[PDB]
């Protein structure tokens, strides 16, 4: 006899599918679950090679976790769908699935139909989003003070659980500088984030221009001084040394006359060249291509400075900075393709030779440079300046905050049980799971503070049930108080977008009662 | 009905530790490393011999390269590696005291994990007392005269900054050579130095008494024939690029010879194009040329003729250190050097050495020079490496010390004072946080102990000795006295630190403690 | 740090185990509860199939290496010992108890609270089930009895086939019933004699009025048909005389070695002869009987049986009143035999059941003995049958002993979680999250009976909480607390005049189990093996 699939096929029923579907979920959710509020910890992820990753955020623990079962991979795209979208609560959406499923498992080992917990998923998301859009409330016309502060806020409140807790009152408003000098496009590649050992965290600074690294250089780049006063910023992409014309060309040369003339000619058009690029004007050279010894030499008898080997996105961002425009031909370097400056230094900064651009009132860029640690520091400093821009970007085109801590969720829970306690039927015991799944916020962060959660829960219950909205859990003073008076707002896109998140992972999950593996 | 299911790729083999554990692991090795890196700290520290891979001996006594060189293999002893790196490259002097401050106050901090205080209460205490610290050290803070004339501070801090290594029989020779180095490459203007100008050669042979520096640059080469004169008073340094070889295009080219007149033509032109470049070399008066590549066969019989000295294969930063030293500029071709492209010389003397054929060209007496080199002699090459690093790190003290134009009272009153500052103003702040400043300033007070153990004395006596001689008198300077001199004054004794160095040094350790602090989690397959 | 050299495991990474394990442990016997669940099957490594769904023979028969599990195998083997019915109801209520109280441990509640409230609450439920109690004797009694035997017999084999079954258990317990110090009525089992033999139906098994033995006669020249004989019970070996280790025999004169040996063989002729002197027919002997021996029995028309268990002599002699009588010496030097100790039965027929054949002895004059002969189809049928009899016989002793019943089903269990949740509120303690976990937890027994009928079970079971909460309050519907649930249809009907009859010994002591194996176990929380 033939059997039917291949010789190795692996197949399971629906209700212990979904048993170890949950299992699996709940063993993922429990590794990202002391990673939340300000008290919580960061992870140490080591991988073959020997690297160590720390980091705060829970997508690259999500990342570098390499979990190949095939239902633990919907937290991971959801946290991923949650990074690229708004990139924020990464983990707040995986916490709800995660409270979601722990509800719905004895309701789905009682017997129950998924299509009306589906249908139910559907409803709860649905009036969740109608009441935030209703309990919104946003202003109508601020003036500019007013937005700088609630960005200012907004950063503070975002940078309030990373590793720069301590110094949140000093990037906000470096934050604020960058995202409001970013144009309305909003281009996050020309923000470069430069990485120097050596240093305090406190010792960052925000140039308003361009600086990268230095390059190579030859034996005349010690004989020209790199200081002026308001020199002129010329960007080429030509080769300077002395090579052949093409690659694909060849030369019959006669006697000795015209070699000498050849090799005169040579000179010659090197010359040409050279004078053509240095009639233009300018100070500073600075092309993509490298530049030979013989170039080096000649702008150094004329107090000139060249760099080369410049990276393309170094160039984008200097001239985005300055106002030229990339000149590949030197038959056409007239006055509105250079650049302009106020003042150009070139310090050293932890043994590392750096160069400085600024002074241009006409800057559409700048450039961060985050000291203190060696590597693992840096990367969680420069994580933490991306999730705060992107904070920021979001509250720009939303305009809307609400209360941070526990307050929302609160509110969505009481709202769902006040909904669930009017129709009848098997509707209200899924809505009543919804919302109270939604109470585990308040207690893991009262879990991660080391206080009490019951009575904290209790007393907010009491709370939202007497009333007094805006009310979630404090750290300081180990009680309860006003998020909306305490300067705790959060972007009102982040919350929305998890729950749907949260919404689609879970009907795509309990959506599934069969799981067939094929060898190899 | 729960199977043992399969989420991580490699879960069999992997290790899971959660908890305290980690964190305890984690201060074990810390305290671990702060206990090897504990003898190698003060003047009475011995030096540590190192063994490399391929089966090479190194003998230092800076902690930074130590602790590079022992490819471990923990997460705690890499990031105190990489701490230690990056205070290194920042500083440059005090790599082995900054791992040493953070295992002090990593040990402090597990009795309080233990009691019942959170490591975030712990972290913001350190804070709030390092930046209390850091607030006070500012204080007592005297700026010295720093310039050409007087140099009596600076020679004075070299001197006490190298007083460990095996480099201290000349302890006023070194300080001042470093100190002349540095009034030769100061540039007051930028309030900067460039370390690419300060050329260091080491050879064997000799003493580390004839460790005189050179104003001017060293190659180590010869000249291309032995018939040419050694030494010359009166010469003219012309630095060219272009070899000794007939014209030829870097483009794909191809001669034909047809008849009897092209070959003659072309073999007339082979010396006459070296006639007319011995004839265009010799019409601008310079009496030693020296070009990049080398040179044929006839071109140097021609240069011995004429009566011309050149150098072969010098084609590095040589060039340029010879272009900045003397004063002459790079020429490319041979047309454009009758000119004002030429270098002034006052002594090339090619020195030899004992039975070796090891010939080595200076270049000395010169005008206002911006590069100076220096000399290194010794027995041993542990010994001329040992000597780099000390010239090293004087060089790096002086830079630090011209970029901050003051100074403080180092030794073991400087951490006393902190300590103290932090105790009383922690009397003063009574919400939960007074127990991390204490173990603050405990920490901090683990210098005077160490240099008291490493000199042979009691530490907790001298210590309690010293705090109460500060808190009786109104003098923050009494330190500890490890080369028994009966006085406990450091002014006296010309005990002079830097202030930014142990600001940076301190405030590096707090955020390595802080981010220690964090972390309580661990997965490695 | 600490050399152990052995895994450890220190927080809740043993309690997330246990949990598991327990949890497997339920759902490994949750297809055998209620009459609807069917029954298991477990093979061993050679070929050998055994078909059982008691509950206790699953749990031993099933190779357990973890201590978790062996806890709760252990528990429902004790409980097996001690009442005899309700070994997975158990199991599943601490599995339940212990999957509530997880939950209460892991939201940052101290153990001791949670321990004290699932005491508290057990302690209500015992004090509770005391009040609904139903006297057999004051109602009609003998209509009680057949109830409670086909509701015991109801998730067996013979399920349809209950009703001659439990009049045949009925019949054999009042046959059984032993007399004593006449205070209080004692029914003892294990006294009857289940012999399994296939061949016939389940409709053709009769109770036989009389002890059954499973012993074939010795010379085929004994008759099988002996009315009104005298049954002799003896607890020696029946053959040659042999003199012991420390009595040795030195044959010194030629002319005594010939009468020696001749009287080794007389001896025991003279002692069979002053044995059945006083007309002895039945003799039953214990031990090995002789090829010559059985000639004396063969020509005196007397049977003659060997290799007769001891427990079955008792229960013979007991029956027929007679005493088993190891010697033949008295209160002199001499060894004789009275008639006053002898049998008197009625008729034994030796008749073929299936190939074998088996001796049957009907009832004496002393007591009255009886003995089922359960005929199934192959092995496993007849092993069912025989562990369902004895089922019933256990819960009809303890319903006998009892003296009360109560209606099962999902009542008793959705009436306690009522009275705890009504109970809660007087507790303003941190007891009053437990009260409300111990009330929950005792609703899984209606989840599970409805999930093995394949009906609607959340509308079921708000139905009967509804229907309990409205015969709690207003006194003029008390009567509505007798619902329990019928899973024949799926709803509400009478469970106490016609319906489910179980003793109240078994969920009381069913609970207290529970309750302690759920605090004995919700103590542990470090786990330290060592290496072999
Ligand atoms: N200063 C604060 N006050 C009150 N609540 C805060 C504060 N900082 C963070 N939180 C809360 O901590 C939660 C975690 O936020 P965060 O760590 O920034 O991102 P994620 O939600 O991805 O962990 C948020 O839901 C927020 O409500
Ligand atoms: N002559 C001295 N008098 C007092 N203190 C000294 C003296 N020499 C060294 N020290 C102390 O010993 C410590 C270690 O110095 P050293 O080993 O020379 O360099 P590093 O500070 O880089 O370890 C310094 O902090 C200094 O205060
Ligand atoms: N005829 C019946 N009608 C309703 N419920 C029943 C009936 N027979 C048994 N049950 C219920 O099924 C449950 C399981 O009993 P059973 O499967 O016989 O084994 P155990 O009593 O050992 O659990 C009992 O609690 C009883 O209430
Ligand atoms: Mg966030
Ligand atoms: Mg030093
Ligand atoms: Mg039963």
């Amino acid at each position: 006899p033939v059997i039917l699939l291949k010789e190795g096929t692996d197949s399971s029923q629906g209700i212990p599918q979904l048993v170890s579907n949950i299992s699996a979920c709940q063993v993922i959710a429990e590794a990202v679950r002391t990673t939340l509020g300000p008290r919580g910890m960061d992870k140490l992820i080591v991988d073959g090679r020997g690297k160590a990753t720390i980091s705060n955020d829970g997508a690259t623990i999500l990342k570098l976790l390499d979990v190949v079962h095939p239902a633990a991979k919907t937290l991971v795209d959801i946290a991923k769908s949650q990074d690229a979208e708004v990139g924020d609560g990464t983990t707040s959406v995986t916490l709800l699935a995660a409270e979601f499923l722990k509800q719905v498992k004895p309701y789905v080992e009682e017997g129950l139909h998924p299509q009306i917990i589906i249908r139910a998923f559907r409803t709860a998301t649905q009036l969740a989003v109608n009441k935030i859009k209703e309990i919104a409330v946003t202003v109508k016309k601020a003036d500019k003070v007013e937005q700088r502060k609630l960005l200012e806020k907004c950063a503070m409140t975002a940078l309030s659980s990373k590793l720069i807790s301590q110094q949140k009152a000093f990037f906000a408003k470096m934050v604020v500088d960058a995202v409001m000098m970013l144009d309305d496009l909003l281009q996050l590649k020309m923000i470069g984030i430069k990485k120097v050992q050596g240093g305090a965290l406190e010792d960052s600074q925000l140039v308003a221009g361009v600086a990268f690294k230095k390059t190579f250089s030859y034996a005349g780049f010690e004989m020209q001084p790199k200081k002026y006063h308001n020199p002129k910023i010329a960007l080429l992409n030509v080769e300077l040394e002395l090579k052949a014309e093409k690659d694909n060309a060849e030369i019959r040369v006669h006697t000795v006359e015209d070699y000498q003339a050849i090799v005169d000619a040579e000179w010659n058009i090197l010359y040409d060249k050279l004078e053509k690029i240095h009639h233009s004007g300018a100070k500073v050279v600075l092309s993509k291509l490298p530049i030979g010894d013989v170039a080096t030499q000649y702008f150094a008898d004329r107090d000139m400075f060249c760099a080369g080997r410049v990276p393309e996105e170094d160039l984008k961002r200097t001239m985005m900075a300055c106002g030229g425009s990339i000149q590949t031909s030197v038959n056409a370097l007239s006055a509105d393709v250079l650049g302009r400056c106020q003042v150009f230094e070139e310090t050293q900064i932890g043994g590392e030779r750096y160069n400085f651009f600024t002074g241009c009132p006409k800057a559409k860029t700048c450039t961060f440079i985050l000291r203190g640690g060696a590597e693992q520091f840096m990367e969680e400093t420069e994580r933490s300046l991306h999730d705060a821009i992107m904070i920021v970007r979001r509250a720009i085109k939303n305009d809307s905050v609400v209360a941070g801590g526990g307050a929302i969720e609160m509110e969505l829970s009481k709202y769902l049980r006040d909904y669930s306690r009017t129709i009848p039927g098997k509707q209200q015991l899924l809505i009543g799971a919804y919302a109270k799944a939604l109470e585990i916020i308040p207690r893991q962060l009262c879990d991660n503070a080391g206080f009490d959660a019951t009575n904290i829960l209790n007393k907010l219950r009491a709370r939202h049930a007497q009333g007094g909205t805006w009310y979630g859990v404090d750290i300081n003073n180990e009680d309860i108080a006003d998020n909306f008076e305490a300067f705790v707002w959060e972007p009102a896109m982040v919350r929305i977008n998890a729950l749907t998140a949260a919404s689609e992972a879970a009907c795509l999950i309990v959506s599934v009662d069969e799981t067939i593996k094929n060898p190899r | 009905y729960g199977r043992p299911f399969l989420i991580i790729k490699d879960q069999d083999r992997k290790s899971r530790l959660m908890g305290l554990e980690a964190l305890k692991s984690h201060i074990m090795a810390a305290k671990a490393v702060a206990n090897t890196m504990r003898t190698s700290l003060g003047p009475n520290g011995l030096d540590k011999m190192m063994v490399d891979k391929d089966g090479d001996v190194t003998v230092t006594n800076d902690g930074a390269t130590i602790l590079s060189m022992m490819d471990v293999d923990h997460q705690i002893a890499k990031l105190m590696v990489e701490l230690s790196k990056s205070q290194d490259d920042e500083i440059g002097d005090g790599t082995t005291g900054v791992v040493v401050l953070a295992g002090a106050l990593l040990e402090e901090a597990e009795q309080l994990l233990d009691r019942g205080i959170h490591p975030i209460r712990i972290a913001d205490g350190y804070e709030q007392a390092a930046r209390v610290a850091i607030e006070h050290l500012d204080k007592i803070s005297d700026s010295v005269l720093v310039d050409i004339k007087d140099t009596e501070p600076l020679i004075q801090t070299a001197k006490t900054t190298l007083g460990s290594k095996v480099v201290n029989s000349c302890h006023r020779q070194m300080a001042e050579i470093a100190v002349n180095a540095v009034l030769t490459v100061a540039d007051m203007e930028r309030r900067d130095v460039d370390f690419e100008l300060i050329k260091v050669e080491g050879k064997v042979g000799g003493r580390l008494e004839d460790t005189k520096l050179i104003k001017g640059v060293i190659v180590d080469k010869d000249f291309s024939h032995p018939q040419m004169p050694k030494k010359v008073e009166d010469a003219k340094i012309a630095i060219l690029t272009c070899p000794f070889e007939p014209p030829k295009p870097k483009t794909k080219h191809k001669l034909d010879v047809t008849s009897v007149e092209d070959y003659k033509a072309l073999q007339k032109y082979e010396k006459e194009k070296f006639e007319e470049m011995i004839q265009q070399i010799k019409e601008t008066g310079a009496n030693l040329a020296i070009c990049q590549w080398g040179f044929d066969d006839e071109a140097n019989h021609l240069l011995l003729q004429n009566n011309l000295p050149a150098v072969r294969w010098v084609g590095g930063p040589e060039i340029e250190l010879i272009a900045i030293a003397t004063g002459g500029r790079i020429v490319p071709r041979f047309s454009e050097l009758t000119a004002e492209k030429l270098g002034f010389a006052g002594l090339v003397q090619e020195i030899s050495f004992g039975t070796t054929k090891d010939k080595m060209l200076v270049i000395e007496q010169c005008k206002n020079s911006r590069a100076v080199t220096i000399f290194i002699r010794g027995g041993n090459k542990m010994i001329i490496e040992e000597a780099k690093r000390s010239l090293h790190d004087a060089l790096c003290v002086i830079r630090n010390l011209i970029r901050d134009n003051r100074v403080v009272y180092g030794g073991g009153a400087a951490e006393i004072s902190c300590a103290l500052a932090v105790s009383q103003e922690a009397d003063k702040c009574p919400t939960l946080e007074q127990y991390a400043m204490r173990a603050f300033a405990d920490a901090l007070e683990v210098i005077p102990m160490a240099l008291s153990e490493n000199s042979g004395m009691n530490p907790i006596q001298t210590m309690t000795e010293v705090r109460a001689r500060q808190v009786k008198e109104m003098n923050p300077a009494l330190g500890i006295d490890c080369l028994h001199k009966g006085t406990n004054d450091m002014k006296q004794q010309h005990v002079i630190e830097t202030l930014i160095g142990k600001k940076q040094q301190i405030s590096l350790a707090t955020q390595m403690v802080r981010m220690i602090l964090k972390i309580d989690d661990i997965r490695k397959p | 740090p600490l050399s152990v050299f052995g895994d450890r495991s220190t927080g809740e990474t043993i309690r997330s185990q246990n949990v598991m394990a327990a949890a497997s442990i339920a759902n490994i016997v949750k297809s055998s509860l209620g009459p609807v669940g069917l029954d298991k099957m477990l093979v061993d490594d050679i070929g050998d199939v055994t078909i059982t769904n008691d509950g206790a023979t699953i749990l031993k028969l099933l190779e357990v290496e973890h201590p978790a599990a062996k806890v709760l195998c252990e528990l429902a083997d004790l409980q097996d010992k001690e009442v005899g019915d309700g070994t997975t109801s158990v199991v599943i209520i601490a599995a339940e108890l212990l999957k509530n109280a997880d939950e209460l441990v892991k939201q940052k509640i101290h153990p001791t609270s949670v321990i004290s409230g699932y005491r508290l609450a057990c302690k209500e439920a015992v004090r509770y089930i005391n009040e609904n109690l139903i006297v057999n004797t004051d109602e009609l009694g003998r209509d009680c009895l057949i109830n409670a035997a086909k509701t015991s017999m109801s998730s067996k084999i013979i399920g349809i086939n209950g009703d001659f079954f439990a009049n045949m258990v009925v019949d054999a317990v009042l046959a059984i019933k032993y007399t004593d110090i006449r205070g209080q009525p004692r029914y003892p089992v294990n006294s009857v004699n289940i012999l399994k033999a296939h061949g016939r139906s389940q409709m053709e098994s009769m109770l036989i009025s009389g002890y059954a033995l499973n012993c074939v006669v010795g010379s085929q020249g004994m008759p099988k048909r002996i009315v009104n004989a005298k049954i002799a019970c003896l607890d020696f070996s029946l053959q040659k005389t042999k003199m012991k280790l420390g009595v040795q025999v030195v044959i010194t004169d030629p002319e005594k070695l010939d009468q020696i040996r001749q009287r080794e063989s007389d001896i025991t002729k003279e002692r069979i002869q002053k044995i059945l002197a006083t007309g002895a027919n039945v003799i039953l002997t214990t031990g090995g009987i002789d090829d010559m021996c059985l000639k004396y029995f063969v020509e005196a028309g007397a049977m003659a049986v060997r290799r007769v268990l001891k427990r079955d002599l008792k229960r013979i002699a007991k029956a027929s009143g007679a005493t088993i009588l190891s010697t033949l010496a008295n209160l002199e030097g001499e060894e004789t035999f009275e008639a006053a100790m002898l049998g008197q039965a009625e008729e034994v027929v030796q008749e073929r059941i299936c190939d074998d054949e088996l001796i049957l002895i009907k009832n004496t004059k002393a007591r009255t003995s009886a003995s089922i002969i359960l005929r199934g189809a192959n092995d496993f049928m007849c092993d069912e049958m025989e562990r369902s009899l004895h089922d019933a016989l256990c819960v009809v002793k303890r319903v006998l002993e009892s003296k009360s019943v109560v209606p099962g089903g999902g009542a008793v269990e959705a009436a306690l979680s009522i009275y705890l949740e009504n109970y809660a509120t007087s507790m303003g303690s941190r007891e009053q999250l437990a009260i409300a976990e111990f009330a929950r937890s005792l609703l899984v027994i209606p989840n599970t009976l409805a999930v093995n009928a394949a009906q609607d079970s959340t509308d079921l079971v708000a139905k009967l909480r509804a229907f309990h909460n409205e015969a709690q309050v207003n006194p003029e519907r008390k009567n509505l607390k007798w619902i329990g649930l019928d899973l024949s249809n799926g709803k509400p009907r009478d469970n106490k005049q016609a319906g489910v009859f179980e003793p109240t010994i078994v969920k009381v002591k069913s609970l207290k189990f529970a309750t302690e194996a759920a605090i004995t176990i919700l103590r542990i929380d470090d786990l330290i093996k060592l290496h072999p």
